[PDB]
RNA sequence: ACCGGAGAGGGAACCCACU
């Protein structure tokens, strides 16, 4: 539901429900980057 | 033409044993009965193979000529050449 | 040519041509004359001094650059017209002494000849000892070997990124790499190659590799592959990105759709793997019908970052990087800096490759029978000067025509390190201990990992998807598509004379169909 | 040659030709397959090239 | 006004002319990319000779 | 399943075969099989074809299978042969000089499928019993099988002379009731030539004795390889200094030589050959002197190799490479040609604006006096790249036609 | 099936310890797609564990 | 003339010595796709009904 | 391309030095396709006057 | 996605057995043993210790794919003599063999630290 | 038709390698405990990495991979370890595992190393050979960290040997070597003079090779098996011997079975 | 990128080997000296370091995707 | 039966590359 996303140029955690204009609220940069999942990862050392 | 008149090979072409085993093992596939008792191999292929070397397929071979008469030969009849 | 070397009027550019024995006098000025610095010779002496070289040398802090050589007028561009014109040098010194008198009246003298090769050949060690074709096959295969393509690989989303674990410059280089900024992102780790017939795997030129490197991460690489999709397109039809749901929108696959986030994508750093629904986005149908994007078959990786942004018409626009590591397996195309390529054909553990009197088995066999016929004899002296230079400590010159080294100094600084002087060392075979008979031809040389992965090739089909047109089977790997029996595979089995396997390939295996059509007229009813 | 000696030494000479191509690389082609093609090429008593 | 005209990467009047290293990194730009090439539809293009 | 490489040139490159399940993603086919396929295992794909229809499942078993398709009808030889490891290591291990231990021959003999469980007797029993490599291939010939063939190096005053049926340099390899006798097999005999010693294999014995005789040769050779081991080096490509001298002095000669022919047409000293003008007379005097030159210093250099060596040992062998190639290697590059001609005058009436005008010398036309050890000076290495870029060009232009 | 989609832990065998995604399912045996490697394979549900 | 086929797998070829002439090695990704139809038989029922 | 003269695809004497003579595609495009030397550059171009 | 498991060199499935033997009936006093998941870490020492008997006529090992996981030791002895007892006895030297080394460079440990 | 009798001296002992000379064996014999050197010598490597947080400019998988090569001083805790998949437990537990703990942040405007050093261990005696190196030597990175940039994971060491993976391989270099002078000429030289003598030959400079003799046998074997670190390189060779000898008494009693099984 | 943790030929520990080489290298000493300086014998080993480029420094001038 | 496992997923053009 939150969807945390991530600013491009500032970096800053803001948050954005769906559909809606990807602005930052700070900076008015528009690429996001979505975050790092929070389900488990398991990773063979081979 | 009659029994009398055979101007062809006595011999099995290759051709003729790929098709004849082709066509007999696929018999066999759809259960058609064996004419040579085995001794439990269950691939058809391999039954049709000793139908084969054993002269028991009951299959003979219309060999057309180019003018558009032909001959029946049978299998039992004419020499396998393996 | 006075005014030209001050650039007074006359830019450098400008060629200016004489004609002498037809009167004709021509000056250039127009763009497109391809040309290339040479140096200024006068009576047999260059203009080029032991002043310029000390005062360009300590250059960042005169700041006597090449512009100001040229203003020296000690080199000038020639082009086509001009190189016609003129008489050059390819060594001042060994083009400019008294002896046997050759032409005595030089013009221009060359900066260095190795400057005549472009870009992918000037990486090339020792390229005049070898075969012609060899260079032309590694200078192609010098854009296809993997390695750092750029720093910013990371903020790059693109699409089919290839990325080296560990590159090395190589240990023997040209002079010619520090300008192409090769050692600054190379494509290749300086393997330990051993030219010899181990088992057999590496017969029709393949090659062997070692386990055990692999395993420590030898050639070991990451396929950066990037998805786009934007929504949008009519009055009602709105794309949109969420979770597609069951009740609600009508199509789907069997794939699972948890793995989405209820915004429609992907959070990074989820598996995914063939068949995994990664952008969804439904259209709304006048309940709805999905657009979303699947992960491209047999893929199998690991996403890696998501981006949303707007594009130039103020839509939602989203793009996702797929990551997908590629240990190197049997069959993955390994060349070589003289073209030798070649495909793993087996990959033996440290305990079943042979090694030294030390412990160093050798990460790379190949075959000798790829040498004789090839002609690679710059593979062989690379081979050599590895070994010289990682036992030296210094860097290996592989310069083309420096002829300051040459393979009786590379034997000889070889032989100082107590190896065989002709790089030949006494291996043991890895299953039995048993000595070699023969000894083994080892060293380190510089082998690149070419994008051919076998994992990108390798598909099959059984009955998949077909064509609208005619309903015969797709094309293409993607498309889950089938090989196409072409019109000289039909001829092959005609002079097999199969042609029942002839019809089944045709006509069931492609397109069984059946049509009524009238015993009067043979017109389809 | 066709239009002096005729179609039989046409296909003599072709298949002197045609194996002179082949037998100078000093590779072998079976006869067999020399004659039909010079026989097919030339059974119809006209020259057939094969276009 | 009369258009909009593509424009090569490291040209002089390109963004990233003259820029050190440090301000390439923090632009995310490779000091390294030669440039030379345009960016259309956010793809490179390279006019070939 | 039947196999086959895309460019599908004859029958032989639509082969069946039987598969085997193997782990990793490649597909995995027998090295005799590369001949007629035309594979190189340089990236190479193939694609295989299922047949669905149990009738044509049999029919590709009777037909297009490769121990079926051994021999060709286009040249009435064997199109699979022995090659590029297995070859070599034939020759080096059915050489006169070849002795195996008892624990060697035991695990060279469990490589053999067609073996009766039974140990020859070996051909020394004291001191201490050694076997002979002969003594093995005899066991793993099939059959009866008689044959003669000829080693590559085999001289020709030997069948004149004496020793002709006792041969000092173990040439005329001869089979006897399936054993060999005596003889080094070479491409000449276990090849794809016309009576070989494989096609007497297939004329004599059914295909699948010749497929066994395929597998247990190159399994056992190839196991015995791992005892041998074979490889090739920067040594293998040296000479003796005194070779060098000898190289050096012929182009010298030949070089002075061409400047004397040079001097004879300048001073118009020179008669037109007759059938042919002064400038293809000309010609036709520097490229006999240059040809003369390469062939003597080739000869030089193959009397100069030694018996070691790893050129030698392929190419005697014939798995790979040529004699010229040692000579392009040690000795003499050779004179560069486009279109036959030397390198023609791309400048004002020279080559390169590093000669002079009209400089006919061997240096200035194409002629490399370097080998590929001394490298090429960058003239030579430009005058090579452009005589292999007329090769590499005609290899893409002439596809074109041939397959149309 | 309810296991569908649902990230295992396989807690018994050879495969032992590793996540993955089950992508099919049975009344025996469930696809299980690693998370690690680049393959997808098949184990039994009494050796799966959910997280 | 030509088309394309179903059953029908393409990959990399590599060198193998240690199997016979008329094998050939594929994976067991092209196995598990590509089918063959087998006519069932009271020879073979078994075995068929446990595969 | 896929034509039948090689004369415009073979390597001439006047590419030395100002265009590579090895690199090239092996395809259809032998000698056709060719890069660009290391120190070869192009002129620009200027007025005559 | 063809790679095996890195564990399946050496890890019998459920229902392999470790080692088969099949007589040979080519010759008499003769048998094939077959070893699953091992390799010539194995077979080069036993086919090693065979060859010291006297009594055994034949001794060799091979691996008939190196994808594979099998070896194969083909084992021929004198009649009187088994195969089997032959190779169990081969097995039970070597094992004698292994421990006398141990024995013997533990101590040679034990006097190197300072000795 | 009995076991010959092996002895055993050392030439060189030392924390980093072994050098001995064995007596007496076996060519298979010898090569087989060269290759249970590298192959099957049980070692604690890490096999299981749950990266909570990577912001690193390396990804997981590489970061998984750097650490799964760190070695782990496991002496003699790989004895009395069993196999994942031979343990009764569930997914891990201190009986056939140990865990790891990483978790560092760069908040400083200086780089920030992330080294071996910074791996927390369960176990206070299984850890990377960061432990002893008194009687200044750097640590094995793992990657770099700028400002800003972390990372957190938790990992799992399990026991295994060098045949499943080289992280599991307790060696680095294991020089082998018989008959350094060419007596049995196993090898043959085209030209002997052109060729090094070995370390342990035993030749004047006038002599290039050993006489041949036909009686001679492989023997002499000798060793040099350089540690990586995990274990001592003195226990390396009796973890190698122990395994080797259950194997082929695994091997007796599988036969034995099958044998008493058959009759 | 960054310094491999082991060698791919001998399996000897590099990964720890390289910022003291930079360290060495950092004064009179050589390669050739420095390599053996930190225990390199073998070239296999060597070349780990001599032909190593660090690239991850590089990588690291680039601003993080979070803060 | 609560949906029925729905998978078929345009095409043309050009470019690069592989054998």
């Amino acid at each position: 539901q939150p969807m945390i996303y991530i600013c491009g140029e500032c970096h800053t955690e803001n948050e954005i429900k769906s559909r809606d204009p990807i602005r930052c609220r700070e900076c008015g940069y528009r690429i996001m980057y979505k975050k790092r999942t929070k389900r488990l990862v398991v990773f063979d050392a081979r | 033409q009659a029994n009398q008149k055979r101007i062809t090979t006595p011999y099995m072409t290759k051709y003729e044993r790929a098709r004849v085993l082709g066509t007999r093992a696929l018999q066999i596939a759809m259960c058609a009965p064996v004419m040579v008792e085995l001794e439990g191999e269950t691939d058809p292929l391999l039954i049709a193979m000793k139908e084969l070397k054993a002269r028991k397929i009951p299959i003979i071979i219309r060999r057309y000529l180019p003018d558009g008469s032909y001959e029946d030969w049978g299998v039992d009849e004419l020499i396998i050449s393996d | 040519r006075k005014l030209r070397r001050q650039m007074d009027i006359i830019v450098s550019e400008v060629s200016m041509i004489r004609d002498i024995r037809e009167r004709e006098i021509r000056i250039y000025t127009d763009a497109g004359r391809i040309c290339r610095p040479l140096l200024i010779v006068e009576k047999q002496k260059l203009l080029l001094k032991k002043r310029h070289i000390d005062q360009l040398k300590e250059r960042e802090y005169n700041n006597y650059s090449w512009q100001d050589l040229v203003a020296s007028g000690v080199v000038e561009y020639i082009d086509t017209l001009e190189e016609e014109t003129v008489m050059l040098a390819m060594t001042p010194d060994d083009l400019q002494e008294k002896e046997v008198a050759y032409c005595s009246t030089y013009t221009h003298c060359e900066i260095h000849p190795s400057m005549i090769l472009g870009v992918c050949a000037s990486i090339i060690p020792f390229p005049d000892h070898n075969q012609s074709p060899r260079n032309t096959y590694q200078s192609a295969m010098g854009k296809q070997a993997m390695g750092v393509y750029i720093t910013n690989f990371h903020v790059r989303m693109d699409t089919l990124a290839h990325v080296l674990y560990y590159p090395q410059k190589p240990l023997v280089t040209t002079r010619s790499m520090e300008y192409l900024r090769f050692r600054e992102l190379p494509a290749g780790i300086n393997s330990i190659v051993a030219i010899a017939s181990y088992t057999g795997y590496n017969q029709e030129d393949s090659v062997i590799m070692n386990r055990s490197a692999v395993d420590r991460g030898f050639f070991r690489s990451v396929f950066y592959r990037s998805y786009k999709e934007q929504e949008s397109k009519g009055f009602d039809q709105e794309e949109v990105f969420e979770k597609p749901t069951r009740e609600t929108c009508q199509g789907m696959r069997h794939a699972i759709y948890d793995k989405l986030d209820d915004d429609g994508l992907i959070a990074p750093g989820v598996r995914v793997s063939g068949d995994d629904v990664i952008i969804g986005k439904t259209v709304t149908l006048p309940t709805k019908r999905d657009c979303s994007t699947f992960l491209r078959t047999s893929e199998t990786g690991i996403v890696d970052q998501v981006m949303v942004t707007l594009n130039q018409e103020g839509y939602k626009f989203c793009k996702i990087r797929v990551r997908s590591v590629r240990i190197p397996q049997i069959g993955d195309k390994f060349a070589s800096r003289h073209g030798q390529k070649g495909t793993c054909g087996i990959q033996y553990r440290q305990e079943d490759m042979p090694f030294t009197c030390e412990g160093i088995t050798p990460d790379i066999i190949i075959n000798p029978h790829a040498i004789p016929s090839r002609m690679t004899i710059g593979h062989l002296i690379e081979c050599l000067q590895g070994k010289v230079s990682a036992n030296k400590g210094e860097i290996g010159d592989a310069t083309p025509f420096n002829d300051a080294v040459n393979v009786q100094k590379i034997s000889n600084l070889l032989s100082d390190y107590g190896y065989h002087l002709r790089g030949n060392e006494v291996l043991y075979n890895g299953f039995t201990g048993r000595k070699i008979t023969s000894q083994i031809f080892i060293g380190p040389t510089y082998y690149q990992r070419l994008k051919h992965m076998v994992d990108d090739k390798i598909h099959s089909r059984a009955r998949g998807p077909i064509q609208i047109l005619n309903r015969q089977p797709m094309e293409g790997r993607s498309r889950d598509g089938g090989l196409r029996f072409g019109e000289m595979e039909r001829d092959c089995q005609i002079a097999h004379g199969a042609a029942q396997f002839l019809r089944e390939r045709l006509f069931e295996a492609s397109d069984p169909y059946q049509v009524h059509v009238c015993n009067l007229c043979g017109i389809m009813a | 040659i066709f239009t002096v000696l005729g179609i039989e030494a046409v296909r003599k000479a072709l298949e002197r030709e045609l194996y002179h191509v082949i037998s100078f690389d000093g590779s072998y082609v079976n006869y067999r397959h020399l004659a039909l093609l010079c026989d097919t090429m030339t059974c119809r008593g006209h020259l057939m090239a094969i276009t | 006004f009369i258009g909009k005209i593509p424009i090569m990467l490291r040209s002089t009047y390109c963004l990233l002319n003259g820029l050190t290293d440090r301000d390439l990194c923090e632009l995310n730009e490779c000091p390294l990319d030669p440039g030379g090439y345009f960016i259309i539809n956010g793809s490179e293009k390279v006019l070939i000779a | 399943v039947i196999f086959n490489r895309q460019p599908t040139l004859h029958k032989m490159s639509m082969m069946g075969h039987r598969v085997r399940i193997l782990p990793w993603s490649t597909f995995r086919l027998n090295l005799s099989v590369t001949t007629p396929y035309n594979a190189d295992f340089d990236g190479d794909e193939m694609n295989l074809h299922l047949p669905q229809s149990l009738e044509t499942r049999a029919e590709i078993q009777e037909l297009a299978m490769v121990p079926r398709m051994i021999v060709t009808p286009q040249s009435n030889r064997p199109v699979m042969g022995i090659v590029q490891d297995t070859l070599t290591a034939v020759r080096k291990f059915t050489k006169r000089d070849v002795f195996l231990e008892r624990g060697e021959v035991m695990n060279l003999l469990m490589f053999l499928s067609t073996w009766d469980g039974k140990v020859p007797q070996p051909a020394i029993l004291k001191p201490r019993p050694l076997w002979t490599g002969k003594q093995i291939f005899s066991l793993i010939i099939p059959g009866h099988i008689n044959c003669i063939r000829t080693h590559s190096t085999h001289p020709d005053d030997e069948d004149s002379g004496p020793y002709k049926h006792i041969s000092p340099g173990d040439t005329k390899v001869v089979v006897e009731n399936g054993e060999l006798i005596m003889g080094i097999l070479c491409k000449k005999s276990l090849g794809t030539s016309a009576g070989s010693l494989v096609h007497i294999s297939y004329l004599e014995m059914g295909h699948d004795i010749t497929r066994l005789f395929y597998s247990n040769i190159q399994t056992v050779i190839n196991n015995w390889l791992l005892i041998e081991g074979h490889t090739i080096g920067i040594g293998d490509s040296i000479a003796d200094s005194k070779t060098y001298q000898d190289i050096q002095n012929t182009i010298k000669k030949a070089k002075q030589d061409v400047i004397e022919v040079i001097e004879k047409a300048h001073n118009n000293e020179l008669e037109p050959t007759p059938g042919n003008t002064l400038r293809q007379t000309f010609e036709n005097q520097v490229n006999r002197i240059l040809n003369d030159a390469r062939d003597k210093t080739g000869s030089s250099a193959q009397k100069s190799l030694s018996e070691y060596n790893n050129f030698k040992s392929m190419v005697v062998s014939g798995a790979k490479g040529s004699k010229i190639n040692i000579s392009q290697v040690i000795a003499v590059v050779g004179q560069q040609n486009v279109e036959g001609k030397r390198i023609p005058f791309g400048f004002k009436h020279r080559t390169l604006p590093h000669f002079i005008k009209d400089d006919y010398g061997p240096e200035s036309r194409g002629f490399v006096e370097n080998s590929y050890l001394a490298g090429l000076t960058p003239t030579e290495f430009f005058f090579h790249a452009m005589g292999g870029r007329e090769g590499l060009i005609d290899t893409a232009v002439k596809t074109a036609e041939t397959g149309y | 099936n309810e296991l569908i989609g649902q990230t295992v832990r396989i807690s018994q065998g050879p495969y032992k310890g590793y996540i993955g995604v089950v992508k099919d399912a049975t009344e025996s045996t469930a696809r299980v797609e690693l998370h690690s490697t680049c393959q997808t394979i098949s184990v039994d549900r009494q050796r799966l564990t959910t997280v | 003339m030509g088309k394309r086929v179903d059953f029908s797998a393409r990959t990399v070829i590599t060198p193998d010595p240690n199997l016979s002439i008329d094998q050939v090695g594929v994976p067991r990704s092209i196995a598990a796709n590509m089918t063959f139809a087998e006519i069932v038989t009271p020879f073979n029922i078994d075995r068929l009904q446990e595969l | 391309r896929d034509g039948k003269l090689a004369k415009p695809r073979q390597l001439h004497n006047t590419l030395w030095g100002m265009v590579c003579p090895a690199e090239t595609p092996e395809g259809h495009a032998v000698g056709l396709v060719k890069n660009l030397a290391l120190m070869a550059y192009i002129s620009v171009g200027s007025q005559p006057s | 996605m063809n790679a095996p498991p890195a564990f399946e060199s050496f890890l019998l499935f459920e229902g392999e057995k470790k080692i088969t033997i099949n007589k040979d009936t080519k010759v008499p006093n003769a048998c094939l043993f077959t070893i699953n998941k091992e390799d010539h870490t194995l077979g080069n020492i036993i086919k090693s210790q065979l060859l010291k008997d006297p009594q055994v006529l034949f001794a060799g090992y091979k691996v008939p794919h190196p994808l594979e996981h099998k070896i194969i030791i083909r084992v021929q002895t004198t009649p009187d003599y088994s195969p089997q007892e032959a190779f169990t006895n081969a097995i039970t030297d070597l094992i004698s063999e292994l421990s006398l080394l141990e024995e013997r460079f533990r101590v040679a440990i034990k006097d190197k630290q300072e000795g | 038709p009995y076991a010959n009798q092996p002895t055993v001296r050392i030439t060189e002992l030392t924390d980093e390698n072994v050098k001995f000379i064995i007596e007496n064996t076996d060519l298979a014999v010898a090569n087989s405990i060269r290759r249970v050197f590298i192959a099957e010598v049980p070692i604690i490597a890490i096999d299981w990495v749950q990266i909570d947080a990577n912001s690193s400019v390396l990804h997981d998988e590489f970061i998984a991979h750097r650490l799964g090569l760190i070695p782990l001083t496991s002496d003699d805790i790989v004895d009395k370890l069993q196999y994942s998949r031979d343990c009764t437990c569930e997914e891990f537990c201190p009986e056939c595992s140990v865990e790891f703990t990483l978790d560092v942040r760069c908040n400083e405007d200086q780089t920030r190393h992330v080294t071996s050093r910074d791996l927390i261990s369960n176990s206070p005696r299984v850890i990377p050979v960061t432990s002893r190196n008194r009687d200044e030597q750097d640590d094995i990175l793992i990657v770099k960290l700028r400002k800003g940039q972390e990372l957190r994971l938790r990992a799992y060491a399990k026991k295994g040997f060098g045949k499943e993976h080289a992280k599991w391989n307790p060696t680095a270099g294991v020089a082998f070597e018989y008959d350094p002078d060419n007596a049995l000429r196993h090898t043959v030289y085209p030209k002997p003079e052109e060729w090094p003598k070995s370390e342990y030959s035993e030749l004047d400079e006038d002599e290039s090779q050993a006489p041949y003799d036909p009686n001679g046998k492989p023997e002499r074997f000798y060793y040099n098996v350089e540690s990586c670190g995990s274990l001592r390189p003195e226990t390396i060779v009796l973890s190698a011997l122990s395994g080797l000898k259950k194997k082929l008494s695994d091997l007796q009693t599988q036969l034995s079975h099958e044998i008493q099984s058959d009759v | 990128m960054i310094i491999p943790v082991r060698c791919f030929t001998c399996g000897k520990i590099v990964g720890n080997k390289w910022e003291a080489y930079l360290g060495l290298l950092q004064a009179e000493y050589t390669e050739g000296d420095a390599l053996d300086a930190l225990g390199l014998k073998r070239y296999c080993c060597r070349r780990m370091l001599l032909a190593h480029v660090d690239l991850i420094e590089k990588l690291l001038n680039y601003a993080p995707l979070e803060k």
